[PDB]
């Protein structure tokens, strides 16, 4: 809000904005007949945590 | 067995078959050669594609 308060009382209203950050990790499985598996499990770790969390 | 092969110098071992739309044509290519191991893989064309490994 601008509430500039000069000689004017003069009301703004601008609205800002933020986006939330976030990460999309990704994992593809593919073997010898060339063609992409379904039903694989594949676990992600954050390892970065200094354990398998 | 409808085509054998004697493998080629250009590394493509081409074989033409009858395919038909919407059908998942499997076809197992085995590699039988004097002086390395022999191997079976298996591929399937789904429609027309080439199935290559």
């Amino acid at each position: 809000s601008l509430s500039v308060q000069g000689t004017t009382s003069e009301s703004a209203s601008v609205n800002v904005q933020y986006v939330p950050l976030t990460s999309t990790i990704t994992a593809t499985v593919v073997n010898q007949e060339g063609s992409p598996l379904a039903g694989a499990t594949v676990q992600l770790y954050n390892t970065t945590s200094g354990s398998n969390t | 067995l409808v085509a054998t092969q004697t493998t080629n110098s250009q590394g493509v071992a081409t074989f033409t078959v009858l395919s038909f739309p919407g059908v998942t044509q499997t076809f197992k290519l085995v590699a039988s050669l004097q002086g390395y191991a022999a191997s079976t893989a298996s591929v399937s064309i789904t429609g027309q594609q080439n199935a290559s490994v």
